[PDB]
């Protein structure tokens, strides 16, 4: 979940 | 002008904390999902005449718009009080579980019944056959029927946002790390919805369970969305947009 | 004697009775086991499929009897009565079998006492859906729903104005409203120290509908694995 | 069409 994890920690 | 005197003017208790939560959910929804009245509509003429297997042209637009609305749903989630207080793993688990459910709910609030159309966040307006050809396939009639069933509830942005929030913040999702903390987040969301419905529709008492049951319809539909992901994967050249795959895995 | 309280108690009572006289309770059943493929999962055990689909057929007959006892159900059009039964059949079957789950033995018990373990439930035909159904049955056990709640939930699932192709969806919508009100009053009477049990219990239907959708897909794959037709009543319900 | 469900209803 590379994208999702990035959007969530963004 | 003058507001004439009615009869039996409703009383309600103080619910100041839930009032503010209700306002926050409303703003979060509105700011991550424009309303039909604030959208400038436009059509295409691509395969508006008859149903096809997949309009490969409409699917490009639909999937890109879908990508963008998943981003908006992550933004909406981050604005619900407490959501970012959960572990990243639970945030991901909650979003993956509810994404398609919320996306169905959102697109059904963009249904224009006279025209038999749905309108996307850039204004793109497709009729029923075009929604079919865009990738809805055998689920078109089920989604359009749900959208029609929503109309007599006359939901507004507050109820739509509160229902989305409740669908996302659900302690029943499998593989949650702190499911009891998620349950605690959800309880004031259920309360706010119940109080809002009472205040707005004082003359219709059964509306809270009736609106709650719509979630159970959403899950019936998104449960079939998985099976469609696999059908679509074989019809499209190349890959599914990667964020869509992360949400459907 | 306030009127709607009186009417809702009348409704609550006949739905508990309808469920009780059409679905025996776990403590009333003399359990017995079988050793048919109970230790390793197989694609299908034909002997288990036969017994299980026979017991399912008999419970669908009881589900029809249950429906005929719901107030107003036989006032609907014939086609709507048929449409609602087909659309809720698996929902109510799932709900019924989950009330028959024994956690320590990891078993489900059929209305003749047959008690199958998780592997046997798989081999009988659950197949890939087995852990999902068993997980759902463990999530319901803490709630400890009695016959009234299970009857009311089954009635709510059956009398549902959002099913495709009803001829009088509005009449069915209205018929569901007292069922929702009766469940809410009953939960509040029974679970006083528990705030949001009405929404919690109600949204368990969400799980039912998900599982039942998957069970409809399972019917398709099962037909390719059974060297024969399913019982005709199951064929009819699953169209 | 199947006959069983209708016969069960009429029961
Ligand atoms: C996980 C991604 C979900 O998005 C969708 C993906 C899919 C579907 C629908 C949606 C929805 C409901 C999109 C809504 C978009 C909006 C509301 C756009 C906008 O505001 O602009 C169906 C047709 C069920 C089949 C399966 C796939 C994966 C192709
Ligand atoms: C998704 C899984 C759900 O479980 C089921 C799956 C299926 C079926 C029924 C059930 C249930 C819940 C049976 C319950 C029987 C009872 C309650 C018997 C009794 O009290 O004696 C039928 C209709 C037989 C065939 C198709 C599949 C395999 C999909």
């Amino acid at each position: 979940h590379k994208i999702l994890h990035r959007l969530l920690q963004e | 002008g003058l507001v004439p005197r009615g009869s039996h003017m409703e009383s309600y208790e103080m619910t100041a904390e839930l009032d503010d939560l209700t306002e926050k959910i409303r703003k979060a929804h509105q700011e991550t999902f424009p309303s039909l009245c604030q959208l400038g509509k436009y059509t295409t003429n691509s395969s508006a005449d008859h149903r096809v297997r997949l309009d490969l042209g409409l699917w490009d637009k639909f999937s890109e718009l879908a990508t963008k609305c998943i981003i908006k749903i992550v933004e909406f989630a981050k604005r619900l009080p407490g959501f970012t207080g959960l572990t990243i793993a639970d945030q991901i688990t909650l979003l993956k579980a509810a994404c398609l459910d919320i996306l169905i709910l959102r697109i059904c609030t963009r249904y224009t019944p006279e025209q038999d159309t749905m309108t996307f966040s850039d204004g793109l307006t497709l009729n029923r056959t075009q929604m079919h050809n865009a990738g809805f396939g055998p689920l078109t009639d089920l989604v359009f029927t749900f959208a029609n069933q929503l109309l007599p509830l006359e939901m507004d942005d507050t109820e739509t946002g509160l229902l989305s929030a409740i669908c996302l913040i659900c302690g029943d999702r499998q593989d949650l790390e702190e499911p009891t903390k998620v349950d605690k987040l959800q309880e004031p969301l259920l309360e706010a919805l119940k109080i809002y419905i009472r205040k707005r529709r004082p003359s219709k008492p059964h509306m809270f369970p009736k609106i709650l049951m719509k979630i159970t319809d959403l899950r019936s539909i998104s449960a079939k969305g998985a099976e469609r992901v696999i059908t679509l994967k074989m019809e499209i050249p190349g890959s599914m947009p990667p964020l869509i795959q992360e949400m459907m895995e």
